[PDB]
């Protein structure tokens, strides 16, 4: 199928109306970031020639 | 099949038709002695950085 970006949400804009929140949600989200790799060392002489 | 290594006793039970043993990387890490049908582990010699 042709992908859909998101559901349409037409915001009810007018020159004299505002939307004020009456409540809140404390949301905890995860962010995973790589820091280091496996430290590898290669003996060039042994690898090429044994 | 030639190489250099430390030959120790092995707990791996080979099938009777199999002679050599390979790891994921297709390197011989287990072998069967031809004279006496016993399995030997081939541990690489302790090469290291100084
Ligand atoms: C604030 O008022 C506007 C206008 O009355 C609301 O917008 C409409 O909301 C209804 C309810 O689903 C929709 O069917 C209409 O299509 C909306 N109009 C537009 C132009 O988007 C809006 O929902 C109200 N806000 C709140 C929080 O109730
Ligand atoms: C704001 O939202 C919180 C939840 O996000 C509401 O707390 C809930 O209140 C109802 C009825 O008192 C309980 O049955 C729920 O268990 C409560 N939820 C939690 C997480 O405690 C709170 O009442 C909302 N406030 C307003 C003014 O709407
Ligand atoms: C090889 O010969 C030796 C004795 O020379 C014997 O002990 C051993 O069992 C033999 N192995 C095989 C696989 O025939």
């Amino acid at each position: 199928y042709t992908m859909s970006l998101g559901a349409e949400n037409s915001v009810a804009y007018s020159n004299n109306s505002i939307a004020i929140p009456i409540n809140f949600t404390i949301s905890v989200t995860t962010e995973i970031l790589p820091v280091s790799m496996t430290k590898t060392s290669v003996d060039c002489t042994m690898y090429i020639c044994g | 099949l030639t190489g250099t290594g430390v030959l120790t006793e092995s707990n791996k039970k080979f099938l009777p038709f199999q002679q050599f043993g390979r790891d994921i990387d297709d390197t011989t890490d287990a072998v069967r002695d031809p004279q006496t049908l016993e399995i030997l582990d081939i541990t690489p010699c302790s090469f290291g950085g100084v």
